[PDB]
């Protein structure tokens, strides 16, 4: 078939996921600035629970990455079907039993096994993944930053209340997340990691609420998300300079005939203001 | 063969050129040899390849790549243009040196854009950049779509804004906003330093230029009076990339090595060493 199988993941504001309405269509929504929200049907599991059947049902997807897909599809003249990654993960290498050989899970695993032809999601470009798949030039540049209550002054990762931690100023990230792994991996962040390990949260929503409830003083997380959170919640701000800059890219297999033109299209969309429009639509307010 | 011709261009703090130490005729400390063709006079095109020394953020990237990817190199400074522009259907600058095979690669403050990617290959980005706007603190500008830029004669007096021509920033403005662009050319700046002086003394209202260089200059500005608009506003976000010849056998290993430097914290070290300033916002 010539229809491309697109795999994505729920991650706001890049991909929202909602149920269809009673007639199986997606609710009409707009922005106050006028434009209808473009929505696509994505099939995927709708029960995350462990050991559960993965009953694939049509759902409604929209957001920065879906707008980007729509544009690429029209510009490059392809059709597509979207589904949500069956195991709910972005993609890490995990060990098999009886073997020290690793296997990718998540969206990476689906792309490599042929269950998808393209990953269209906020997929961090890094060395480990690039050894196995091809990435476009970044469709979104971002990094790590720090979410605090309005009025809290923190210069960034080199602020004294971060570098010399105490329980008078608690900071933390999400357990087992890409940020936690980054803080573990880097030896020079050892005293900060020791502090964070005492305080890390189970989810970003929980960390973000704790910042609101003055139980967590600073939450360290991906800047794209935190800028979106600051945009809706006027009591919370980001603070300090970005660090550990990174980019999100479209993912394709090594042999893909789409890779060159997908990347040129992303460059074109940055240069002509399309990407800025997506930023103001989905990441600001 | 693993000995490579590589081209660069001075632009602090990414590439900084020093004279060689006259007593030793060697490049020491954090510097590497780099040659520059210099004319004898204006009548003939006879010249000398002058031995100089280079350092900076992009030079440290080169040193790391040379070590990790295992090549040696002969580094030279381009003298035919600057970063790269297509003139009468012929690329000049760093891009041109790669297209016409005088250099295996170009290392410097070289912006990735679509038209350059048609004639060279780019590595993954190793510095985030794009287009920013520098003003004297207090001056109000929303971004590139600000009406004062897009329809400049709708204001009396019109807003005074310019760029340094012939790079990726001018090319983007020319392609996107024809009226803006033709208006701006009377405010063309010969270089970044001229523009900063013009801003600070109020002869210019805004300077539109590469985001990475403007963020660096804002960070060291005397009195922290020149700022980039917005919350680090960047239009047409992109990166500096290493330019290689189409189909280069070096691209894959250069890409993986750059991405490894990110993962191992090496990129954070180069930021601290070269890109930190005392001003913030
Ligand atoms: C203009 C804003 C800012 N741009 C920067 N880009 N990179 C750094 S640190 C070096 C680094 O992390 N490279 C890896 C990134 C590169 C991009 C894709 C992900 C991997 S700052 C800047 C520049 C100059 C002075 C002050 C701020
Ligand atoms: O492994 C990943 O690609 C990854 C991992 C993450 O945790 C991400 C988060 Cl929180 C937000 C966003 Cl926008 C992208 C993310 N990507
Ligand atoms: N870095 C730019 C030059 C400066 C600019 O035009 O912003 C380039 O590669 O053309």
């Amino acid at each position: 078939s010539t229809r491309l199988k697109i795999v994505t993941i729920h991650q706001e504001p890049f991909v929202y996921v909602k149920p269809t309405m009673s007639d199986g269509t997606c609710k009409e929504e707009f922005t106050v600035n006028g434009d209808p929200v473009k929505k696509v049907i994505c099939t995927g599991p709708n029960d995350t629970s462990p050991g559960s059947p993965r009953h694939t049902v049509p759902q409604c997807c929209y957001g920065f990455c879906i707008d980007l897909l729509i544009k690429l599809a029209r510009t490059m003249n392809f059709t597509y079907e979207v589904h949500l990654v069956a195991d709910g993960k972005f993609g890490t290498q995990e060990r098999v039993n009886n073997s020290n050989k690793k296997e990718w899970n998540g969206m990476m695993g689906e792309l490599l096994s042929g269950q998808a032809d393209m990953i269209v999601a906020p997929l961090t470009i890094n060395n480990e993944r690039a050894q196995y798949i091809e990435f476009s030039k970044p469709f979104k540049y971002q990094g790590l930053t720090i979410l605090v209550k309005k009025g809290t002054r923190i210069t960034g990762i080199n602020d004294p209340r971060l570098r010399n931690p105490s329980d008078k100023f608690i900071y933390a990230t999400v357990k087992q997340s890409s940020v936690d792994i980054y803080f573990r991996r880097q030896v020079e962040l050892s005293t900060m990691y020791r502090h964070m390990e005492k305080h890390n949260y189970e989810s970003a929503a929980e960390a973000i609420q704790a910042v609101r409830d003055n139980k967590l003083h600073a939450f360290i997380w991906d800047s794209a998300v935190l800028e979106f959170e600051a945009s809706q919640k006027c009591d919370l701000v980001t603070t300090g300079e970005l660090f550990f800059r990174s980019g999100f890219g479209i993912g394709m297999r090594k042999d893909s005939p789409w890779k060159q033109n997908v990347s040129l299209s992303i460059l074109k969309s940055h240069e002509n203001g399309f990407m800025e429009d997506l930023d103001k639509t989905w990441v600001r307010y | 063969d693993n000995h490579l011709s590589i081209v660069t261009l001075e632009e602090a703090p990414f590439v900084i050129v020093e004279d060689i130490d006259p007593l030793t005729e060697t490049c020491v400390r954090n510097t590497v040899p780099c040659r520059k063709f210099v004319k004898i006079n204006n009548s003939t095109n006879e010249g000398m390849n002058v031995k100089k020394c280079c350092k900076g953020f992009c030079i440290d990237i080169l040193k790391k790549l040379s070590r990790t990817v295992k090549f040696t190199y002969d580094l030279y400074l381009v003298t035919n243009g600057k970063h790269g522009k297509k003139v009468n259907n012929v690329w000049n600058g760093m891009i041109g040196e790669v297209v016409y095979q005088r250099a295996v690669m170009a290392v410097g403050s070289l912006t990735i854009n679509e038209e350059r990617s048609e004639v060279v290959d780019f590595s993954v980005p190793f510095v985030e950049t794009g287009i920013s706007v520098m003003v004297s603190r207090g001056t109000q500008v929303t971004g590139l779509s600000d009406k004062k830029f897009q329809r400049p004669h709708d204001y009396s007096p019109p807003f005074r804004f310019g760029t340094v021509p012939n790079g990726s920033t001018e090319r983007n403005i020319r392609n996107n906003y024809p009226y803006m662009h033709q208006y701006m050319t009377r405010f063309n700046q010969r270089g970044v330093e001229d523009a900063l002086v013009s801003l600070k003394t109020g002869k210019l209202d805004a300077f539109i230029y590469d985001a990475a260089v403007l963020n660096y200059k804002a960070g060291r500005d005397e009195g922290c009076k020149l700022v980039t608009i917005g919350s680090g506003y960047i239009f047409a976000t992109t990166g500096y990339g290493i330019a290689l010849q189409k189909g280069s056998p070096w691209k894959r290993q250069i890409d993986l090595a750059l991405l490894q430097f990110v993962g191992d914290g090496e990129m954070e070290e180069l930021e601290t060493l070269w890109l930190t300033g005392i001003c913030h916002n």
